[PDB]
């Protein structure tokens, strides 16, 4: 195991991680971050 | 005399060391494009094109 800087939250009464990957991954590149899908009404 | 001269010229040299800021916000202030549009460009446009 290795030591890593990450955070995490308790939601309810489990413990999970709360990643928000746009900066280590997809920046300064050509690729659209997913998560910003569209919807049809 | 002299003693004017020694007030004077310390202004004077007094004079470079406040006016190297007002040329540094000049220069800053016409550098800078506004937070209302710089914002939402670089955040509502992920990457470019």
């Amino acid at each position: 195991n290795a030591r890593v800087p990450a955070d995490l939250v308790i939601v309810g009464d489990k413990l999970v991680f709360l990643e928000a990957l746009e900066r280590r991954v997809y920046q300064a590149t050509r690729v659209a971050y997913p998560l910003i899908g569209n919807i049809d009404i | 005399a002299i003693q004017q001269m020694a007030r004077n010229l310390r202004t004077v040299l007094d004079s470079f060391e406040r006016g190297t800021a007002d040329q540094l916000l000049g220069v800053l202030l016409e550098k800078a494009p506004p937070l209302s549009l710089l914002s939402p460009i670089n955040k509502f446009q992920p990457e470019g094109h």
